[PDB]
């Protein structure tokens, strides 16, 4: 197979121009497919060969001679911040490489513990949730029963549609045998110079 | 004060630029829209048949502007080859460019095939009017066009020869597909084909140079005539006539046969016959092979007559475009094929001119009354050899488009190769049984009446 | 115009066998390759492609794994799915130009091979105490295998996480920025009868 391969799975775009590379590892001889997708929609046919279009804006233009093409889009709009694919039709085995364009925001982040309700605690279980609703970029949590702790699932939205900035929910799940390890303590460590700690005794 | 040798040299060397843009075209147009520029083959369909077909209009309305040309200070042909000259380079150069546009290439080559129909009719139409205009003595006209013809002759060897072995010389690499599932770049080839054009266009203008300098037109104003599309009566004429219509009708079906395998050669010798890097050795074989078999066809048709040189001549091709698709892909058979096919096509291509003094004569002995019959019959086969080989040539893309054809493709489906099969072996042998079926209805006889026709030669 | 057909999400359990279907319109079926991706939640994979007329082609790691039949009597063409277990991924047929190799048209179906059959269990998470300007309440939804709906009484600040799998079940998270607090309860629907509205207490 050949191992096209897309660097950026986000990239930062408002409003100006977005250039989405894929290099692929072999020499194609400028044949890459440029789909797009969005999220609850399959992927959309943008561009094929080197830079010619299949019934779409005119903002989508592409360019690259052989193993480094480019993906420009010069008009940046809300429509246009989805999931981007490029394809090899060089080879029989075909293969792809993902990307995804995002705005561009501040920073800040946030979290919020939360200890197992009554209800859950009745019915043998303890689920202690750490909301981290708004911030931009890429967070961690680290979880702290006075310490460190392995077993938190974890999970993120998209960006928001208004405030343009990502959430994170870590739940930790802890039968009612092991509840009673001291506190509980949420880390968030983003870029902002210091983790933001939140507990419950 | 007749045509010296320079001049009459000078005017063969100016028409043969042409013979070698008319031979890169229509070897290689095809394979350069479907593999280099990586077009879709509905649109190599569109622009193979447009350009074509909308050349054969524009050559008796270029006909007739130029008929209306009043004399200048350089002459009454030479304005029009002059002027025309340098955007004709520079279209047929910009028909092998590969442009960087996001959509519509197809936009790009059709105005350009076409346009460069325009201006290379703006160029030929006047160079084949100026043998009226060289000199007043027909012997001196005669060895012109003789001069002419070999000259178009070695032009249309040299045109497969530089474009063959050029844009052959830079290979690219090719696209597997899920048939094919279980350094030279095609930027390079796309340079090797700018190298060709550049060739071409430099020889264009240096034998454009030589035809401006070497050919006078001597201010004869002695004569007049009508022109192409002010009157349609002189056709119909043509048409009414038995062996007139007969000689055009096979001559059109044959050349109509030979310019579809000239058309889609190429691409069963790249892709049924697996020779993707030696296809130009086979055209260049092949053009070599028409080339020394003239003087052959010449010494035949009179050593044995011309009724069995045409019947012979044009279905010597036959068992070879069989054998080609039954056998698995054989070197030396396709060489072997080669030559005979070369050896037939220069048969189709000349022994019908061989026949034409024949019916000349038999039509001035049917019609006392004759002007300018024997250049509306050029001029209606050349339309029609035009026309229709367009209809061919976008029928026979847009059929490899309907089968699937992979761009360049390093294996096309079976599928692709049935049709291609068809084009090079059903389709040419069926045109060329009809232009001999056509040819067996022949009241002339050859020269077993066209000589009393002689009689009546000597008799007005 | 030219338009691909699936049928709707499976869920197989286990290691059975899932069989999807995909009718073309708009196009002679035979004459097309159509093809067969994998989305998983990473990025887009390649099992198969069909000629409808002829042969199929897979690629090396899905060669015993899918079985890909071509109906064309029916304009249909159908991927047969054998052992699963991690195949859980939306699955399209793009047929692809004949000339190319890229695919003008696609599609899009689901495949969700767990086990199990269960309904919601809906916590309210609340605050342990503290206040500072706004507060931050949450609802837990946990164990079911479907996909649901959370919902508040008309306030539009609400976060609803994405599920995640534990075990064999889902769990999911909402969260609610709401300064003042009169009363907010948090509204779970689902497939299964089991619209449980849950109010959020103190303490
Ligand atoms: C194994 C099979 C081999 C197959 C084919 C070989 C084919 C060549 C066919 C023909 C050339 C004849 C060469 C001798 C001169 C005869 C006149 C002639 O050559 O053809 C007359 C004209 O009627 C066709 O004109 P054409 O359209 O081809 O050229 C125009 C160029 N351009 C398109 C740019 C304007
Ligand atoms: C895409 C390219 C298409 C082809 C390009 C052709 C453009 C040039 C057209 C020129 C064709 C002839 O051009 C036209 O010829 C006639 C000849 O009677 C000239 O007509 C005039 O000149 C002659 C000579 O004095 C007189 O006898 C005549 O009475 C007078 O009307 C016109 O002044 C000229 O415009
Ligand atoms: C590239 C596409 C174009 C291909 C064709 C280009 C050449 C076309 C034929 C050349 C004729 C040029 O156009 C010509 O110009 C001169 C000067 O205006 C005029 O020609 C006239 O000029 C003088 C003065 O009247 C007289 O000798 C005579 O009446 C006539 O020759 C006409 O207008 C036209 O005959
Ligand atoms: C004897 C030979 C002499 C030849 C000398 C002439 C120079 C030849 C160099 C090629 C120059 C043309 O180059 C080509 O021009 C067209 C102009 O529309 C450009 O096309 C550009 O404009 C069109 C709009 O019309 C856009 O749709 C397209 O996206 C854009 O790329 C091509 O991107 C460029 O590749
Ligand atoms: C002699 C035949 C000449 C044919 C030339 C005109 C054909 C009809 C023109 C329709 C072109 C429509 O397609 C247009 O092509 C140009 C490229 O040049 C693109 O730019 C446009 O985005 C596209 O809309
Ligand atoms: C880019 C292309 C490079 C081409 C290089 C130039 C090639 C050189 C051309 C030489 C061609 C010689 O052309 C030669 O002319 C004489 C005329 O005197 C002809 O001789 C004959 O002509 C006619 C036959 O139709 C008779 O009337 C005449 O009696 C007889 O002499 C020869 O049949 C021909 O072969
Ligand atoms: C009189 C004026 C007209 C002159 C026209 C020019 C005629 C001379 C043409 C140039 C000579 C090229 O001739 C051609 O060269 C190539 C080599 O590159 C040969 O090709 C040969 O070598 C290749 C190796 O890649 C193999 O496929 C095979 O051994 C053989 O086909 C051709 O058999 C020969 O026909
Ligand atoms: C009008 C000019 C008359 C010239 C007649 C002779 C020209 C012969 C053309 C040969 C083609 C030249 O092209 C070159 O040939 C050599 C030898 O094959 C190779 O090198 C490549 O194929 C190519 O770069
Ligand atoms: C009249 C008789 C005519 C005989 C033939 C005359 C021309 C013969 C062609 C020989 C030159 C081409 O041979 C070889 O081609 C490749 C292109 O594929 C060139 O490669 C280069 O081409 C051009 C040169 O500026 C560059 O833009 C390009 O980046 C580079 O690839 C080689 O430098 C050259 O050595
Ligand atoms: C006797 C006189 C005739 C002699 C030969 C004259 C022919 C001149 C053609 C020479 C070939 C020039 O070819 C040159 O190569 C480079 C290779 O990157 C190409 O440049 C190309 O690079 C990339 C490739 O995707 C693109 O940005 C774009 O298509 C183009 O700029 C051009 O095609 C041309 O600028
Ligand atoms: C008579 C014998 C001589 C024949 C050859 C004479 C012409 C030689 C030019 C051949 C190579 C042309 O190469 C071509 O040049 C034009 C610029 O003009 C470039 O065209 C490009 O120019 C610039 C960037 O450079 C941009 O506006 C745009 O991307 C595009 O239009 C192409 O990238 C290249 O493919
Ligand atoms: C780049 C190649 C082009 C070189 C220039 C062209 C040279 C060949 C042209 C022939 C020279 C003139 O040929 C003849 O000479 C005498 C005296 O001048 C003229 O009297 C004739 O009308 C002319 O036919
Ligand atoms: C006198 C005028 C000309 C008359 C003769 C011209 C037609 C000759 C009829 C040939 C039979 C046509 O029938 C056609 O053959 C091809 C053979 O590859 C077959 O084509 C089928 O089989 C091949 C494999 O063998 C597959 O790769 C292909 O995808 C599939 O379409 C079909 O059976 C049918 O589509
Ligand atoms: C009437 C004209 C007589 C021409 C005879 C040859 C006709 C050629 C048409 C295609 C026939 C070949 O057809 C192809 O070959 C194999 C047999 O090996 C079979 C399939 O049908 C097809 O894939
Ligand atoms: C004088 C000429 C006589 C015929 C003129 C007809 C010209 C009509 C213009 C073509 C418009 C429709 O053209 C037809 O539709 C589809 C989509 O619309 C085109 O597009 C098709 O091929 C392209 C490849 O380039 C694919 O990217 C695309 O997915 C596919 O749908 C094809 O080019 C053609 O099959
Ligand atoms: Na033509």
């Amino acid at each position: 197979a050949l191992d096209i391969n897309s660097p950026e799975a986000e990239k930062n775009a408002k409003g100006a121009r977005a250039r989405i590379t894929c290099n692929a590892g072999n020499q194609v001889g400028s044949a890459v497919a440029w789909f797009n997708q969005r999220p609850g929609d399959p992927a959309s046919l943008l561009t094929y060969w080197a830079a010619t279009e299949k019934g779409v804006a005119g903002k989508q233009s592409a360019q690259g001679a052989s193993t480094k093409f480019s993906m420009s889009s010069a008009g940046p709009e809300a429509p246009s911040l989805s999931s981007y694919w490029c394809l090899l039709f060089e080879k029989g085995a075909f293969s792809f490489g993902g990307s995804k364009l995002n705005p561009r925001e501040g920073a800040g982040p946030q979290a919020s513990i939360l200890p197992p309700s009554a209800d859950l605690n009745t019915s043998g279980g303890a689920a202690v949730v750490c909301f981290l609703p708004n911030w931009y970029g890429n967070i961690t949590v680290q979880w702290k029963t006075e310490a460190p702790q392995s077993q938190a699932n974890m999970s993120w939205p998209g960006q928001a549609g208004a405030n343009a900035a990502y959430a994170m929910a870590a739940v930790l799940a802890i039968t009612k045998g092991d509840y009673g390890p001291g506190s509980f303590t949420c880390n968030a460590s983003n870029r902002g110079t210091g983790p933001f700690a939140m507990s419950l005794n | 004060s007749r045509l010296s040798v320079c001049s009459k040299l000078c005017y063969a060397i100016g028409g043969a630029p042409y013979q070698i843009t008319g031979c890169a075209i229509g070897f290689f147009l095809q394979i350069y829209l479907l593999d280099v520029a990586l077009l879709d083959p509905f649109y190599a369909s569109i622009i193979l048949f447009v350009g074509r077909a909308w050349d054969a209009v524009t050559d008796p309305t270029v006909g007739f502007l130029v008929s209306r040309t009043p004399w200048t200070r350089f002459g009454r042909m030479m304005p029009w080859i002059v002027l025309s000259t340098p955007f004709a380079v520079l279209c047929y150069f910009l028909i092998w460019y590969v442009p960087s546009v996001d959509q519509g290439k197809v936009v790009w080559y059709l105005i350009f095939y076409c346009c460069f129909q325009t201006l290379q009719t703006c160029f030929h139409v006047p160079y084949s009017a100026l043998t009226m205009f060289i000199s007043t003595e027909q012997k001196e006209r005669d060895s012109a066009t003789a001069y002419r013809m070999t000259v178009e002759v070695l032009g249309t060897l040299i045109g497969t020869a530089i474009q063959g072995q050029i844009v052959g010389m830079a290979n690219a690499p090719c696209i597997s597909t899920e048939i094919d599932l279980q350094h030279v770049s095609l930027q390079d080839l796309r340079n090797a084909y700018m190298i060709a054009s550049g060739v071409i266009c430099a020889i264009y203008v240096v034998c454009a140079v030589v035809l401006f300098l070497g050919v006078k037109e001597q201010k004869d104003t002695c004569r007049v005539r009508t022109e192409p599309m002010s009157f349609f009566q002189g056709i119909c004429m043509v048409m009414g006539h038995g062996p007139y219509a007969k000689l055009v009708m096979g001559f059109l079906f044959t050349s109509l046969a030979f310019m579809l395998l000239e058309g889609n050669f190429a691409l069963f010798c790249i892709y049924n016959l697996g020779f993707r890097n030696d296809f130009q050795n086979v055209l260049l074989v092949i053009m070599l092979s028409a080339t020394l078999a003239i003087p052959f066809w010449q010494w035949f048709l009179t050593k044995f007559g011309k009724k069995t040189a045409v019947y012979i001549g044009t279905t010597s091709v036959v068992p070879f475009l069989i054998s080609v698709v039954l056998v698995p892909s054989s070197l030396a058979v396709t060489y072997i094929a080669s030559f005979a096919a070369g050896v037939s096509v220069a048969a189709a291509f000349l022994l019908p001119w061989s026949m034409l003094p024949d019916v000349v004569d038999d039509f001035k002995v049917q019609n006392p009354e004759s002007q300018g019959h024997e250049a509306i019959f050029y001029s209606f086969y050349v339309f029609f050899t035009k026309f229709a080989s367009g209809v061919s040539l976008g029928v026979s893309t847009l059929s490899l488009d309907f089968a699937g054809y992979v761009t360049r493709g390093c294996t096309q489906p079976g599928e692709v190769k049935l049709t291609l099969k068809i084009l090079v072996s059903a389709a040419p042998i069926v045109l060329i049984i009809i232009g001999l079926l056509i040819f067996i209805s022949y009241p002339i006889n050859e020269e077993k009446r066209q000589g009393n026709r002689k009689l009546l030669n000597e008799q007005r | 115009a030219s338009k691909l057909e699936l049928s709707g999400p499976a869920e197989p359990r286990g290691s059975k066998s899932a069989q999807i279907t995909c009718k073309a319109k708009g196009f002679p079926e035979a004459r097309f390759w159509v093809f067969w991706l994998f989305q998983r939640a990473a990025a887009l994979d390649w099992p198969a492609a069909n000629f409808s007329g002829g042969p199929v082609q897979f690629e090396s790691r899905f060669q015993g794994n899918a079985s890909l039949k071509g109906s064309q009597a029916q304009a249909n063409a159908e991927l047969n799915i054998g052992a699963l277990g991690s195949s859980t991924a939306t699955y399209r047929c793009g047929w692809k130009l004949a000339n190319g190799g890229f695919f003008p048209s696609w599609g899009g179906a689901n495949v969700n091979g767990a086990a199990g059959a269960k309904a919601p269990a809906v916590y309210p998470v609340e605050i342990s105490g503290a206040g500072t300007g706004s507060v931050t309440l949450g609802c837990l939804v946990k164990g079911y295998n479907a996909k649901p709906n959370l919902t508040w009484p008309g306030a539009s600040g609400a976060l609803t996480f994405p599920s995640e799998l534990n075990g064999a079940l889902w769990n999911l998270a909402s969260a609610v920025t709401g300064s003042g607090f009169p009363s907010a309860t948090c509204a779970v629907g689902f497939g299964a009868a089991t619209d449980v509205d849950k109010k959020v207490a103190a303490a």
